[PDB]
């Protein structure tokens, strides 16, 4: 699962919760645009 | 299996703790339309990089982290970087995510309050971990481990183990060139000494301080060749072990050949030096080609080792590097040689898995991973495992240029496996070897034609040695009537004991009667009757289907857990047929298909049993043949009711026979004859079962319940009437006082039940369109004797 | 909107909500048997 | 010190490395002697004069090292760096050959006579590198091409060789783009950029495009456009149709590209017309979506008449599918390809209980893959609007035909009294007028839109040989149809008045239906009364009861007194229709083009219109 | 009925289908974990 690597890239993000479960969808050949618009809609509420 | 997306998105929604809106379910539907068995997310990572950098508050950190991740060459990096880059374009989205993270962290905190690096050791740990993983995965075969002394007896691989300050310039230059000659072969010199370092890299070389600045700088410019030689010798020696797969060993052999050629070059330089007519400039010019070549090889080796990549993913990395070095002659040729060598074993395995379908997994790096499983298990267990977790695709290892045809490969091989385990495999008429090619059209075309050949031969095999057509003809003969003699004899021989309690039923006598009827008939032409058995399923249609349908509202555990043991079951309900067939012969007949078939057969058989009961009731009463028809009141009124029931059952059975059997059977038998692969016939059979189960409309609680009520009340009337007839006959308690104008009460209940059923049918049809129910109602009330009541009832609802 | 011929897709969705609805019952009843 | 040390140091500097008595002064980023290395001024002058080659070598080494530590530079950049590396290797060869003579002194004059040619070539290379920083992709070719026409035949030859070496990557990229059509560009150096944000049908105008800043120097805008078209066609060959087929010179290179483009376009058109046969798409669309074969719509109306009268809230698709399938199996249209037949369906806009079923009922044809890509939703919407108008016309003509046959049935079956004479004759007259107008309008619409535009489009496409031609022809045909369909913004009044005419037609149809209902009720009452009289006579009662006679006279008198109201309202409706059509004609009198004028003149079959309106004369 | 009825029933049916999918996933993980 690259858990250590997942944490390493999480630190690399260096932003301000995990949310890295989302990477699984990337592993399942999901469209990046679709997930981004999903995030936008989720923010909109 | 493929439902991980739903669980992940549900967890995401729960974590975000948002209830407003329609949720991600529509978004789940949108995501479902981007399915592929591989990845094709290759996009402009440069654009995402620049978009992040322009906003990156600490650019150096991001740059170093991204470069390191690239060095590891891990997948999923491109889409993740894409998402990160486009994230900051929506500042509101970023603020929302930050607020959610703060809330989650605060909630977790509240809940908690209330409630240098040696290289040898690293290599040893890596090899030990890989050995452990491969031993775990193997699980049933000997471990191909090597003796420990291979790493011992050091210096076998070839790693490293007088004043000159005032000397003349030429003399010191000659000494330095001699030392270099001895060091270019990775052997310690006298004035230049390799030194151990910290971390994974080349070895630093120290020289005497008194040596001239210019000469020492020049030899520093020279030594990268020696450093690359040291790194490549370490790579080749340490990667020679069995546990690193075949492809890595092909790479190792190529490196060995190239380094042998380099040794030839350096010894030729030595023999030229023997004449003592060489200097720094000459050797510096001479080494430049080999210098660049060894730079390339060192880069390849360090990248591969730092990525810890093994298998087809290694081929992907090598191909990516080759393309990245496009436009350079010697680099391109070297990469072509290395990739051909690496692909040789991989392409051998691919051809073996494509043409003969024989899987060979010395360490399980091939693109098809096989999971241990059995065949009788799926025939016994309802859960689907064989075609889902037997021959799966490994995504951690992927071939860069085969992704677009990855999934197809799987199917091909699996087809062969079916004809492999059957022990009837033959060499393919075409056996053209597959070879590495910079382009891709040739191999995609060849695998496509191989797939077509495999599909056609598998279909021919099914039509041949397995005769799926005959088995389907048989399974249509049984479970679906059209064996009138067989069914009538079976009923006549089984009715007497069919009413006994199940606990008193032993299927031995049931099967004895079955075989007696089979031998006492003329339907033995079928040669596949020997794969049938009689079972007593411990549940009925009504309860089984109500549990199946009425779920997730209030009945998840309300009445599903109720055990029939608390009640008594008769021999008519549990009775059913089961079919057992071998794996190679008609694998399509799955336990799921058996369940559908048995459900449909038991429903149809119960309807036939009700019809038989009504016909027997008609048979019993004949004393009124030449006696008073009008008199006898309730000994003669029942007549009308019986007529009604008969017509009713007749209607429905006709709708079940001609309006279900004919369409689905014809479409199946037609489309199957044009089926191309096994998936085609599988889909055709699934659609056949769908059509059959939808025709009877057994996919709704209310209609099933009302139909079952009608059947139960009609059966109760039949048995009560036969009780009355028996009581009258024996003369010519509850039984003696069972008549109080019983016919009137039975009709009063039945007419209301039937009108309610028709109202339900009409209401559901008005929203479900279709014409099957239209034909049902048309045949139910063809004449006007029973029309006005339905309209009057429908008027007030 | 749509093309008004979706009713077939409605039946397909019924299939997707009936077949896995059936299999889940077998999984459930197998859970209790052990 | 001795000159031997000087030559040793200068040779080291030529390699870019410092010498024993010569260093690089940071004050001028160039090599020079040091104050502790004082010697003859002439020696200093010659050493610095020679150090130019060393300085250029240092600069080129710095550039190549800096741009080689990065893997994001680019493929063309890598080839350029490799060429520079080869040039450095040749320079090293000359250094070695002069070092061979170094053994067993020399003089700076010999160094000059050996190096001045290297001096010239290194100056040319320095001028080539300093015009390349921050540049990548095809622009580098242009940068290289910046020296193609330069003089100095030796420098010209060197730069031409460098161009040929570094042009190979872009040449191979173009060759694969024209043969297989793929863009694996990582830094989007290929002039045909892409936008990974488009679907499989909108890609034709969104994803791929041109790049003016990165146009290859050798080619120009037209060459780029044609090669982009070739790439689009090749990509479409399999990315959508899933079909694949098998496929420096400069003078005929353009001709080679042109011939390849021609053959590829012809093959693409053949694939489209064979695998899909867009001609059949157009044929079926015109035959069905544009109300072609009449029997289809006639049977559809015959089946749906008993249903569409009531509000649209009670319609059902399944009946539509069944009846259209039965018509296909029964009409003369059985030859239709089942594949094309399947893709046809029925379309619903909205449920409006305030409108009859016929109003919102419509149709549509599904599109997918290449067909969807070539049929934009806007064109489909325009065709739907045209179909709406044509369906209204068909509705009115069917209404008039139905009313006329109902006349022929009922009137001939109910001609026994003089009471209905006036009403029936008036209805006959108005029906004749209505059918005349509708028939003329249908003639015009059938022999104007159905044939002319479609015929010219078919003729034009038969000789067409490009997808661009097909799309242009289809859009032009749609524009012509919509312009001649009065749907343009400049024909609002005409359409509004025509719709008013249709509304009056449907209103008078409803009125006539009401009159039919009244007549049927009166017939039923009269026959019932006669039957009751016969039963009274046959049952032993003679004469007519007082109540029976009273009811009979009351009913007949009330119906007779109500009849003149029906006559008057029919007169009023006829006057309204006459006024509406006359103002329609006066509006048309301002006709601009010729077709309208021909219709106006041909409207005079009765020749009884100009009298009411003098302007018509 | 009306066009809105079809979309409403489809939306609720799809919600039910998603719930079925999650439940069967939670059963399959229980089956595998042993």
């Amino acid at each position: 699962a690259e858990e250590t690597e997942l944490f390493e890239l999480a630190q690399a993000a260096g932003g301000a919760e995990v949310f890295k479960i989302l990477v699984d969808l990337l592993k399942l050949n999901v469209a990046p645009l679709a997930v981004f618009q999903m995030l936008k809609s989720m923010c909109a509420g | 299996s493929e439902f991980r997306i739903h669980h992940d998105v549900n967890e995401l929604l729960s974590l975000l703790r948002v209830h407003g809106g329609d949720g991600a379910e529509v978004y789940i539907d949108l995501l479902q339309k981007n399915r592929t068995p591989y990845v094709t997310t290759t996009v402009s990572a440069h654009s995402a990089k620049v978009k992040i950098a322009e906003f990156s508050r600490t650019p150096e950190d991001f740059l170093k982290k991204y470069d390191e991740l690239k060095s590891k060459n891990t997948r999923n990096l491109d889409p993740l970087v894409y998402l990160l880059s486009k994230l900051m374009e929506d500042r509101e989205t970023l603020q929302y995510l930050q607020q959610n993270a703060k809330e989650r962290a605060e909630l977790a905190a509240s809940a908690a309050a209330s409630s240098g690096p040696t290289w040898q050791q690293s290599l040893e740990l890596t090899r030990k971990m890989l050995r452990d993983k491969q031993s775990k995965k193997n699980s049933g075969q000997r471990l191909p481990v090597l003796p420990a002394w291979v790493y011992e007896r050091p210096a076998l691989l070839g790693d490293f183990l007088v004043p000159i300050g005032s000397l003349p310039l030429a003399s010191q230059e000659a000494a330095v060139v001699e030392d270099l000659l001895y060091v270019l072969v990775g052997v310690d010199g006298r004035y230049i000494s390799a030194q151990p370092l910290t971390g994974r890299q080349g070895r630093t070389f120290l020289v005497d301080p008194n040596l001239d600045l210019s000469i020492r700088e020049l030899v520093s410019r020279i030594l990268p060749v020696a450093a690359s030689y040291s790194t490549v010798t370490r790579f080749i020696e340490e990667k020679s072990s069995f546990e690193y797969g075949q492809v890595n060993h092909a790479l190792a052999a190529a490196m060995r050949t190239l380094v042998k050629e380099y040794l030839v070059l350096v010894t030729q330089l030595e023999q030229l030096q023997r004449q003592g007519l060489l200097s720094l400039q000459k050797l510096w010019f001479y080494i430049q080609p080999a210098m660049r070549s060894l730079d390339i090889l060192a880069s390849l080796a360090t990248s591969v080792d730092k990525g810890e990549c093994i298998g087809g993913a290694t081929l992907s990395l090598l191909h990516d590097r080759s393309f990245s070095y496009t436009g350079d002659s010697q680099a391109q040729e070297l990469c072509l040689h290395l990739t051909k060598a690496a692909s040789t074993p991989y392409f051998e395995i691919l051809e073996k898995w494509i043409y003969r379908g024989i899987i060979d997994d010395p360490y399980s790096e091939f693109m098809v991973e096989e999971h241990e499983l059995r065949k009788e298990k799926i025939q016994e267990d309802y859960n689907d495992k064989y075609w889902d977790q037997r021959y799966t695709v490994v995504q951690r290892q992927i071939p860069s240029f085969l992704q677009k045809m990855a999934g197809k490969v799987l199917s091909t091989g699996k087809y062969l496996n079916v004809v492999r385990e059957c022990g009837h495999d033959v060499t393919c008429p075409v056996a053209k070897e597959v070879v590495y090619t910079l382009k891709e059209r040739a191999y995609v075309e060849q695998i496509e034609k191989a797939f077509s050949y495999a599909s056609k031969v598998l279909l021919d095999f099914l039509m041949g040695e397995k005769e799926l057509l005959a088995h389907l003809r048989s399974i249509k003969r049984y479970f679906l009537m059209d064996q009138g003699d067989f069914f009538v004899h079976f009923m006549d021989l089984t009715e007497e004991e069919l009413k006994k309690p199940v606990d008193d039923i032993t299927p031995t006598r049931l099967e004895a009667l079955l075989e007696l009827a089979l031998r006492m008939s003329t339907a033995n032409t079928d040669p596949f009757k020997d794969d049938l058995k009689i079972d007593l399923m411990p549940h009925d249609l009504i309860t089984q289907l109500l549990r199946v349908l009425a779920i997730e509202t209030q009945q998840e555990k309300a009445m599903v857990h109720a055990d029939p043991t608390e009640l008594t079951l008769s021999g008519l309900e549990a009775f059913s047929f089961d079919y057992v067939v071998t794996w190679p012969l008609s694998l399509i007949i799955n336990r799921k298909a058996l369940t559908r078939y048995q459900m449909l057969f038991r429903h149809m058989f119960y309807c036939k049993h009700v019809e038989r009961q009504l016909c027997s009731v008609w048979i019993s009463n004949k004393a009124a043949k030449r006696f008073s028809l009008h008199s006898a009141k309730w000994f003669a009124g029942a007549f009308t009711l019986r007529q009604r029931m008969l017509n009713f059952v007749q209607n429905i059975q006709s709708y079940m026979m001609f309006e279900v059997m004919e369409p689905t059977w014809h479409v199946l038998e037609q489309n199957l004859r044009s089926a191309s692969n096994i998936d085609d016939v599988l889909g055709h059979h699934a659609s056949f079962l769908d059509n059959c189960l939808k025709d009877c409309m057994l996919t709704n609680p209310e209609l099933l319940r009302v139909f079952s009520k009608l059947m139960s009340v009609c059966v109760m009337f039949t048995n009560c009437l036969q009780r009355f007839t028996q009581s009258m006959k024996l003369d010519s308690p509850q039984l003696a006082s069972s008549f109080e104008a019983t016919i009137t009460k039975f009709d009063k209940n039945f007419s209301a039940h039937l009108l309610d059923l028709l109202a339900r049918l009409s209401i559901y049809s008005t929203s479900d369109c279709e014409h099957g129910m239209a034909s049902v109602i048309s045949r139910l009330d063809f004449n006007g004797f029973y029309t006005e009541r339905l309209e009057r009832l429908s008027a007030e609802r | 909107r749509n093309m008004k011929d979706f009713e077939n897709q409605i039946t397909e969705l019924k299939k997707e909500n009936f077949n896995l609805k059936l299999r889940i019952y077998f999984l459930e009843e197998r859970m209790q048997q052990e | 010190v001795t000159e031997a040390a000087l030559v040793r140091d200068i040779l080291y500097v030529f390699q870019g490395i410092d010498g024993k008595h010569v260093k690089m002064s940071n004050a001028d980023n160039c090599y020079t002697v040091e104050g502790k290395a004082n010697l003859s001024k002439s020696l200093r002058d010659t050493a610095v004069r020679l150090a130019e080659l060393g300085w250029l070598h240092n600069k080129i080494r710095k550039y190549t090292d800096q741009r080689s530590l990065d893997r994001s530079f680019g493929l063309v950049g890598q080839s350029f760096c490799a060429a520079l590396h080869q040039e450095l290797r040749e320079y090293y060869r000359l250094l070695s050959v002069l070092h061979s003579q170094l053994q067993l002194s020399l003089t700076l004059r010999r160094l000059l006579v050996w190096t001045y040619d290297p001096k010239m070539r290194l100056k040319t290379l320095a001028a080539l590198v300093d015009h390349c920083q921050g540049r990548k992709g095809g622009e580098l070719a242009s940068a290289v091409h910046a020296y193609t026409k330069t003089g100095d035949p030796y420098a010209r030859s060197l730069v031409q060789h460098i161009l040929s070496l570094v042009s190979h990557p872009v040449l191979s990229f173009l060759y694969r783009w024209i043969y297989d059509g793929e863009l694996e560009d990582t830094y989007h150096e290929f002039f045909v950029a892409s936008d990974p944000a488009v679907k499989a049908d909108r890609l034709w105008h969104d994803k791929y495009a041109l790049r003016k800043p990165m146009i290859p120097s050798f080619m120009t805008m037209d060459q780029c456009r044609k090669v982009l078209l070739i790439g689009k066609s090749i990509n479409f060959l399999h990315q959508v149709c899933h079909d694949q087929t098998p496929t420096d010179l400069e003078n005929a290179f353009q001709g080679k590209i042109d011939a390849a483009y021609f053959e590829t376009s012809k093959y693409l058109l053949d694939v489209l017309n064979k695998k899909y046969s867009l001609l059949d798409h157009m044929q079926a669309m015109r035959r069905y979506l544009l109300l072609g074969q009449g029997d289809f719509i006639r049977h559809l109306m015959d089946l749906l008449k008993p249903e569409l009268v009531r509000p649209a809230t009670t319609l059902y698709q399944h009946n539509l599918t069944g009846i259209l399938e039965t018509a296909v199996r029964a009409t003369n249209a059985q030859f239709d390809s089942p594949e094309i037949l399947k893709r046809l369906d029925v379309r619903l806009l909205e449920v409006s209980p305030g409108d009859t079923g016929w109003d919102v009922f419509s149709l549509d044809y599904h599109v997918d893959g290449p067909i969807a890509t070539v049929f934009t939703r806007e064109c489909m919407s325009h065709y739907l609007r045209a179909f709406n108008f044509l369906w209204r016309a068909k509705r009115v003509e069917y209404i008039l035909t139905d009313i006329r046959k109902g006349h022929m049935c009922n009137a001939r079956l109910l001609r026994s009294m003089p009471e209905f004479s006036g009403v029936l004759h008036h209805c006959h007259i108005l029906a004749s007028e209505m059918v005349h107008f509708i028939h003329q309008m249908q003639y015009y619409v059938t022999f104007e839109v159905l044939e002319c535009s479609w015929d010219e489009l078919w003729n034009r496409v038969q000789r067409a040989q490009d997808l661009d031609h097909i799309i242009a022809a289809h859009e032009a045909f749609l524009g012509t149809v919509i312009s001649r369909c009065l749907l343009d913004s400049d024909s609002r009044a005409l359409l509004n008045q025509l719709r008013a005419v249709f509304d009056q037609i449907i209103e008078l149809q409803n009125t006539q239906d009401a009159i039919y209902r009244a007549a049927l009720e009166e017939l039923q009452r009269r026959l019932q009364f006669e039957e009751k009289k016969k039963q009274r006579e046959a049952e032993g009662q003679w004469g007519v009861s007082a109540a029976e006679e009273e009811q009979e006279k009351r009913r007949v008198q009330e119906f007779q007194e109500s009849i003149p109201k029906m006559c008057s309202q029919l007169r009023i409706l006829t006057h309204f229709y006459q006024g509406v059509v006359q103002q329609f004609l006066v509006s048309l009198t301002t006709s601009s083009d010729e077709s309208l004028r021909f219709l106006s003149f041909r409207l005079d079959f009765n020749e009884h219109y100009r009298a009411r309106e003098p302007r018509l004369r």
